[PDB]
């Protein structure tokens, strides 16, 4: 995919999810993982697995940010 | 006790016992989500009542009991609540907010009680299947790496972690005649939009410690 696919996804993702950025840096640094995840799904549903995966409203986070505030058990 | 004892199928979600899929949002309330759902679960099982019962007092009232509202918990210090306080109110009584605030389980009516919890015996399949048949189980896995946060449906049999960090619950179990896979039917909070509309169904067959260390923290509530 070129650059503006993956803007176009951004754009839909934000106005799906009412996702808005206080910062530029902030929104350049959700772009970057935003596409960083649309990749690895993308390329996840072409492998043949038994499940599949798709975007959803983490699409915005990494693995730690996820882990960090988006689960909580505590043992 | 034998296995053709136990039903082939369990799902509680077409028994009427399981409440629509709920959503911690941006706060480390899962323990409390958990909790509820099993607590939901175990009262419609034995009345043919359900209740949905609040994740929010159990985040603002259970300190004394080891939780941490969105910084974490666990369900069997959530069960350990409701037994020291006489029981949980309604969701519509004590709604959720998914933020951190003080305690005001004064202003409602405790409308579910428990007798006790129970552990189910670790690393056994078998185990899990006699407990599901009695009621919803919750259960503590691993469910950070990336397959899992973008699980949309099927037999999820990736390659799990056992880090225990995050509660949710079982509402049954079953077999996929599509990839040929047994699984067990999980309930999580994250609303809707993940998985199968807020459900994923784990591989069953992932050795003694459960799909993403399913088998190695489970319990429920008796009543
Ligand atoms: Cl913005
Ligand atoms: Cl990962």
């Amino acid at each position: 995919w070129k650059e503006a696919h993956f803007q176009d996804a951004f754009s839909s993702f934000q106005a799906m999810y009412a996702k808005s950025y206080a910062t530029e840096e902030e929104k350049q640094r959700r772009y970057a993982i935003f596409k960083n995840n649309l990749v690895y799904i993308h390329t996840h549903n072409q492998q043949g697995y038994s499940y599949s995966l798709k975007m959803n409203h983490f699409g915005d986070l990494s693995r730690d940010e996820f882990r960090r505030k988006y689960l909580g058990f505590k043992k | 006790v034998l296995p053709s004892e136990l039903p082939a199928g369990v799902d509680w979600r077409s028994r009427g016992c399981v409440t629509p899929v709920k959503d911690q949002r941006d706060c480390g309330s899962c323990w409390a989500f958990s909790t509820t759902g099993a607590l939901e679960g175990a009262h419609c099982a034995k009345t043919g009542k359900l209740v949905s019962l609040s994740e929010q007092e159990l985040m603002d009232c259970s300190r004394a009991e080891g939780n941490q509202s969105c910084s974490g918990g666990e369900m069997n210090d959530a069960f350990q609540y409701v037994l020291d306080s006489g029981g949980i109110c309604s969701e519509d009584a004590y709604p959720y907010l998914a933020r951190d605030e003080e305690c005001r389980a004064q202003s409602c009516e405790k409308v579910v009680k428990i007798l006790g919890f129970k552990d189910v015996p670790r690393r056994s399949e078998a185990a899990m299947k006699a407990a599901l048949a009695k009621s919803p189980v919750s259960i503590a896995i691993e469910a950070d790496q990336m397959p899992f946060q973008f699980y949309h449906e099927g037999v999820f049999d990736a390659s799990c972690g056992t880090d225990l960090d995050h509660g949710v619950l079982l509402v049954g179990y079953g077999t996929d005649k599509e990839s040929k896979k047994d699984f067990w039917i999980m309930k999580n909070s994250w609303g809707t939009g993940w998985g199968r509309d807020g459900y994923m169904y784990m591989a069953m067959h992932k050795g003694e410690e459960g799909q993403c260390g399913l088998l190695l923290d489970a319990s429920f509530p008796v009543m």
